[PDB]
């Protein structure tokens, strides 16, 4: 089974600024990899599908990249409303994977 | 029409429907094994294509023996169809070289 | 009976033969080369069937001569069976041609 | 000229230019999909040439849809086309049979 | 004697040649190549093999513009064979279909 | 995505020494690695293609070895002219990327 690696678990930012949180893998997953964000009680919402493909509805402030191993979900500019946490998950082998996830701070 | 047409004809569309219920039943015969890769139908289909096509570049491969009984299936399938066009293309040629011959 | 068809018929229990004994003996032949995968009966036969019909992922391949030996053969039994019974459906393509021409 | 000639003639040029626009295509699929390789003409053509013989050691391979797609065009062209030389060559075998019948 | 049967057995001495002086070649584009595999006689003949057999498990395969070309001889050779014994096969069906159809 | 990694970032050597910067993959690359030359203020020079390739115009004394994940680039016989950033840079998988780069000094 596939591990998913959220660090930090935490992540400080300033009004505006550029965020990006880190999901390695513990191996090869290729583009495989999707993000979710999850805001205090509410249910799962698809922010990024296959590492980089924009889901319709969200923010075009929300971007993602990379391949392999090292994916990165950013936000271009944060700012209240993005107070979450933020899973990765990978769909290229079975059984699907979570990630610890990561806690947004303004 | 033409038999050897006809056949060439159904052989294609028959392939057609092989490899579909070759990528919907091998992704559920692959969920369920732990690192197996030929889980979603989209690559599951692809996967099939290679694989009637005999080319096959072990990017994705079933794992349970279910997955593969697929496997024999769309790889038979496919290959006994191309090889049928090829009859029927063989055919074709030996009928229009005796006309050249004038019989 | 009509030859090309006893001949297809032949052609596919004599692959079925070989697709066996070809398991049984991979195993034989790569047991004892460290690194070696294609040892247990089980996937040994999925081996062959991939390499019969020549697709053959790479997810499990003879690294011992002998075993390649026995590769080759079940490479050679699985194209020219194919190919045999594309052979036979020629056959019955051009023979049902001439019919429909009426001869 | 005989027909099953110049089919093979034909079935051989058409390929030829089959396999250079895959590369090419190819190259633009792949490119702008993370983890890509099939993404340089050079070796995308012996993609091309390792895919449509059908061979395919999956030292590159097409992970786009359209990469993908070209790929299978290029593996049905490659078949379709050996297999017509195979045709062809018997309807050559066929008919210098029958002289030796003499008929 | 019987053409069909000249060519097929031509075929299969000819392809003994090319799967030879394919391995020897094949050293020798491919030594010099750094992360080169494709580098020791014997299993540039198994190399060979699976290739004209077009098989190819991509445990081996050249990385050399002439490595490659050396491929693709071996890979159109190995096709066209195979596929000439199939005609010929085909060739010896439809001649004994005729007699049991007393012509 | 690849990473190139070029370390030291500098490089102290003595006139008509041999020196050799190194480059790792975060991955197998083959040989799919290729050296650059930039001086204070110019533009990059293709130095090597394909880690052993050489190209008209580059004076002999440039060399370059490595397949896999270490490469190197080599100057057998340093001098002035030779001051300068250096970046190797994979075409190996989309998208290309570029080492950080290594500065000589004599
Ligand atoms: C030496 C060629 C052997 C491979 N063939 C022919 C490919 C011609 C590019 C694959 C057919 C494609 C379904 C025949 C099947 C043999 C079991
Ligand atoms: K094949
Ligand atoms: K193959
Ligand atoms: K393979
Ligand atoms: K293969």
């Amino acid at each position: 089974d596939i591990l998913l690696t959220q660090s930090p678990a935490i992540l400080s930012v300033s009004p505006g600024e550029r965020v990006s949180f880190s999901c390695r893998a513990s191996q090869s997953i290729g583009t495989d990899i999707h993000w979710y964000q999850q805001r205090t009680n509410g249910s799962p919402r698809l922010l990024i599908k296959y590492a980089s493909e924009s889901i319709s509805g969200i923010p075009s402030r929300f971007s993602g990249s990379g391949s392999g191993t090292d994916f990165t979900l950013s936000i271009n500019s944060v700012e209240s409303e993005d107070i979450a946490n933020y899973y990765c998950q990978q769909s290229n082998r079975w059984p699907f994977t979570f990630g610890s996830g990561t806690k947004l701070e303004i | 029409s033409a038999l050897h047409w006809r056949a060439a004809g159904a052989a294609t569309v028959l392939l057609v429907i092989v490899l579909l219920a070759g990528s919907y039943l091998a992704v559920l015969a692959e969920r369920g094994a732990p690192g197996a890769q030929l889980i979603t139908y989209p690559r599951a289909l692809w996967w099939s294509v290679e694989t009637a096509t005999t080319v096959g570049y072990g990017d994705l491969y079933p794992v349970t023996l279910w997955g593969r009984c697929v496997a024999v299936v769309v790889m038979v399938a496919g290959i006994t169809s191309f090889g049928l066009v090829t009859a029927a293309l063989a055919t074709w040629f030996v009928g229009r070289e005796q006309e050249r011959r004038g019989h």
